[PDB]
RNA sequence: CGGAAGGGAUAACCGCUGAAAGCAUCUAAGCGGGAAGCCCGCCCCAAGAUGAGGCCUCCCACGGCGUCAAGCCGGUAAGGAC
RNA sequence: GGGGAGGUUUGGCACCUCGAUGUCGGCUCGUCGCAUCCUGGGGCUGAAGAAGGUCCCAAGGGUUGGGCUGUUCGCCCAUUAA
RNA sequence: CCGAGCGCGGGAACAACCGAGACCGCCAGCUAAGGCCCCCAAGUCUGGGCUAAGUGGUAAAGGAUGUGGCGCCGCGAAGACA
């Protein structure tokens, strides 16, 4: 956590850094132990619900600091023949095979760039965000079950 | 030969909600709805505090109750049976849910009717001010 | 929520172009803002309007304060169209373009105490081969002992008529200024010399 | 002319982040999408909604017995009825 | 080969009813159930597409006119989203 | 045991299930089954564990990283599981 700003509450933690800062509600019964830069979680017991609370909140936490620490980039490939992307100011029109060429709506806190239109990166300070955005335009045209076309990731096709 | 109590002053009581599990609030609601609490006590004549009760709307219950709990009501016509549960109560007229927890509480017939009138549920808080608030806990 | 009140003078057919509308005619002779809802002290909003001219006969009663107070030319009657809140002044029929679609309510004409054939639509018996006391005749009502009741509504002999009706979703043929007379598509209950209500329709 | 549109909560189901369990998991915290079905929406009923509501406007003291008590008697106001 | 569920089938027992509980089939009027015929929503597929198979969700609505037959049933005929 | 105790208490209601053999009186007390948050008399009594399904609030074969609890075996700081 350098550049850090980790801090406490009654019942969640703020992240201060470059990119932004971004609320993060975690569980109510353990401790935000802040030192001079480390930050730590600890659990109230050893019992079966307390070590999901504990490792959940060990990295969701370590996931609130690196939203904004070097920023998220979520990729989306494009594979077909009239298939193509291309970025109308802030937000992203593509022709994928419907009748009409559909747009995505930019969500806030996310602003997504583009390598080619084939290529399809998005950035996103919160890492809920940007697997939430990312995968909802991987729904829009999901890949073709028998061929090779629609929306992807860097994940392996489905032949 | 046994006391037989003569004319009463009603003393309505200013009840919170606000964290109160139900049923338990229902309970002391429907006790104090009658007069088992004053041993002044007579089981006909009726004479229990007027409950108040603000911020009803904030009723804690249990388990999943929320989505769970299932309230009954039925017309006359068929598939009159309309289902509805907290969720929906709450969202709407929260104060009902805490209603038919203590008129189904209540002594059944004519004056238990009585003890209903007495029953004063809102959501807010704020209540009519009137002249009596007693604020019991 | 545009919203004007009138009568049902009559109906007939047009030409448009050179297809045939069949229309029938609504009169919103200009109608007087009486009184206004604000939830501000009302629990919502609706604009009421009056209607008819009337001699302070019949106003002997105490809507003469009420008119007074709204400067309003003593009526014979007076609605609430929901949510309606035009201008400080009174609607004529300028609310409707030619074309617009309307929602049209109306009081059916009152058939009497009518017959389940005539009430349901139903069936009854068999003008022929047999019974010969049941040719309108409603049929069975129930079941064996289970349940041993009636359906609360079942279908059965009554009023048919009298009712307050809607009919929605229609053209607006043309509207008459010059004399305020407002065509639509000519199926509108209620008789000739019928009061009518007639609002801006539900399509979006 | 209508069966809608549309808003919301969902069924099976598809998903984001993610422990327990150094991986993974649609989940146990949190979140999103998802039926002609559910809830509004539409139309009609509706304050005997004895929990009898609200809004605008109009009339307005005793005229006599009942001291104390609610009452009781003829005339009246708005207006209603015949 | 095993375990059930339902209480529509054929029975079993003879409990109420023999100082009477009118049995089949149709017409009329239906109502309810889901274990869904169709229409809407899904998983899989030995699913290219179209089509279809099976499981799941789902009663809201719809579920045809005749030939024969006392028929319920079924066969057939012309359709049907069924 | 009912029948002949459809007299009483409990079991919601219910001759035969648990309780108990009604001679009459009482606005006296102990108890039984049974219960003790409210409809309802009397503990929201004390103490320790379990269950998260509303299980409780009534079903079987059969199925599973449900939860807690107690044991056996292989592997590991000469470095394993992932």
């Amino acid at each position: 956590p350098k550049g850090v700003s980790v801090e406490v509450a009654p019942g969640r933690v703020k992240v201060k850094g470059p990119k932004g800062e971004l609320e993060v509600p975690v569980s109510p019964e353990m401790r935000v132990v802040v030192e001079e830069g480390v930050v730590r979680v600890e659990r109230p017991s050893d019992e079966r619900r307390h070590k999901s609370l504990h490792g959940l909140t060990r990295t969701l936490i370590a996931n609130a600091v690196k939203g904004v620490s070097e920023g998220y980039s979520k990729e989306l490939l494009i594979k077909g023949i009239g298939y193509r992307a291309r970025l109308v100011g802030r937000a992203l029109e593509l022709t994928v095979g419907f009748s009409h060429p559909v747009v995505v709506e930019p969500p806030e806190g996310i602003t997504f760039e583009v390598p080619e239109p084939t290529r399809v990166r998005v950035s996103g300070i919160d890492k809920q965000k940007v697997g939430q955005v990312a995968a909802n335009i991987r729904a829009i045209r999901k890949p073709s079950a028998y061929h090779e076309k629609g929306i992807y990731y860097a994940g392996e096709p489905v032949r | 030969k046994t006391y037989v109590p003569k004319q009463v002053e009603p003393r309505w009581v200013l009840i919170d909600a606000e964290g109160k599990t139900l049923g338990r609030l229902a309970t002391k609601i429907a006790t104090l709805l009658r007069g088992k609490h004053r041993p002044d006590w007579t089981p006909n004549v009726a004479m229990g505090d007027f409950v108040v009760v603000v911020n009803a709307d904030k009723i804690r219950v249990t388990g999943k109750k929320l989505e769970q709990k299932i309230y009954t009501r039925y017309s006359g016509y068929p598939g009159g049976l309309k289902k509805i549960p907290l969720e929906k109560m709450l969202a709407t007229h929260p104060e009902r849910v805490l209603e038919h927890a203590v008129k189904g509480m209540l002594p059944k017939g004519p004056l238990g009717r009585r003890l209903f009138k007495r029953l004063k549920v809102y959501a807010g808080p704020d209540h009519p001010h009137q002249a009596q608030r007693p604020e019991k806990l | 929520m545009k919203g004007i009140l009138g009568v049902k003078v009559g109906m007939t057919r047009i030409f448009r172009d050179d297809r045939a509308v069949p229309v029938t005619v609504i009169l919103a002779g200009p109608c007087p803002v009486v009184q206004r809802r604000t939830p501000e002290k009302d629990g919502y909003t609706a604009v009421q309007l009056g209607f008819l001219p009337q001699n302070p006969k019949r106003v002997n009663r105490p809507l003469k304060g009420h008119f007074a107070k709204a400067g309003v030319e003593p009526v014979r009657i007076l609605r609430e169209i929901r949510d309606f809140n035009p201008e400080g002044d009174t609607v004529t029929v300028e609310i409707f373009k030619p074309g617009e679609r309307v929602d049209v309510t109306g009081t059916s004409k009152g058939r009497g105490f009518a017959g389940v054939m005539k009430r349901w639509n139903f069936a009854g018996g068999p003008d022929s081969h047999g019974a010969h006391k049941i040719h309108r005749h409603p049929g069975s009502i129930g079941n064996r002992k289970t349940p041993g009741r009636v359906y609360k509504g079942k279908k059965m002999a009554g009023h048919y008529g009298a009712e307050r009706v809607t009919v929605m979703n229609l053209e607006v043929v043309d509207v008459i200024p010059e004399e305020n007379l407002l065509l639509v598509k000519g199926a509108v209950p209620g008789p000739n010399g019928g009061l009518v209500i007639v609002r801006e329709t539900k399509k979006a």
